């Protein structure tokens, strides 16, 4: 009262993880990506702008992704400050699609409870997912600490909506996060960040397409915090 | 069924813009 920030005095910022799924097998019928490489290169030059040591992956299966991150959470965080995953694929609630078919996130991120990675108790956990959530479209108008504790999600929309895309400029959700990123990546706090970008979406974007039962729709993204501090990235 | 549904459930439905 006050009470503040967490501590971002760490040799490294820390790992940042993004999948981008832009292919999928037969099997499932879902359709490419376009534009997915765009949005996946737009976040590598942002996250390292931040400080974090970025990979990506491409074209996961369900096992490689759930494999993917149960290393992550392995690995030895003690010199990093924070972890980040970027999710870049199709989904339905609770659910990101892999190559393969299904994964529900819960388990992706499972993986971090501070009970499974005590490298990173107190330190945030950071998921940033582009994926539908659903197939809904937005119309129009006018001591001791919980497992579940320090965790982010920044969804690209809110349950049980359709998260749009340009193919050539990339997912709304990505275009915008990395934008207000580059102008204030190192300035405000997470949630300050992540409300300018709900902002964006939601006044600077508008579909287009043809047909018109998708003409003119909106969207609105979902922050979803368990943090227990102010997050910024730079000590 | 319907073929509106096809692309959304498929993820082929995009901005075009």
């Amino acid at each position: 009262v006050p009470t503040y920030q967490y501590n971002m005095n760490f040799e490294k910022l820390g790992k940042c993880i993004i999948i981008n799924n832009k292919n999928f097998d037969k099997v499932t019928g879902m359709g490419v990506r376009n534009g997915t490489d765009k949005d996946a290169e737009a976040l590598f030059k942002c996250f390292r702008s931040l400080g974090f040591d970025v990979i990506v992956y491409n074209d996961c299966s369900c096992a490689k992704m759930q494999d993917l991150l149960k290393k992550a959470s392995e690995e030895d965080h003690t010199n990093a400050a924070c972890f980040a995953c970027i999710l870049l694929s199709h989904g339905e609630e609770n659910v990101i699609y892999g190559k393969d078919g299904v994964t529900p996130i819960k388990d992706l991120t499972a993986h971090f409870r501070g009970d499974r990675c005590k490298t990173l108790l107190e330190k945030p956990k950071l998921f940033f997912i582009q994926a539908c959530r659903g197939t809904e479209l937005d119309d129009g108008i006018q001591y001791k600490i919980p497992v579940e504790a320090d965790f982010l999600f920044a969804y690209s929309t809110v349950p049980g909506y359709y998260s749009w895309r340009s193919p050539g400029r990339g997912s709304w959700f990505v275009q915008a996060l990395c934008s207000i990123l580059e102008e204030h990546g190192k300035d405000l706090e997470i949630m300050q960040i992540l409300t300018r970008v709900n902002d964006r979406v939601a006044r600077h974007f508008e579909s287009q397409s043809d047909d018109p039962h998708f003409h003119e729709k909106k969207q609105i993204p979902c922050v979803v915090s368990m943090l227990t501090k102010e997050l910024y990235f730079s000590q | 069924e319907t073929h509106a549904d096809y692309l959304l459930r498929t993820g082929q439905v995009v901005d075009i813009s």
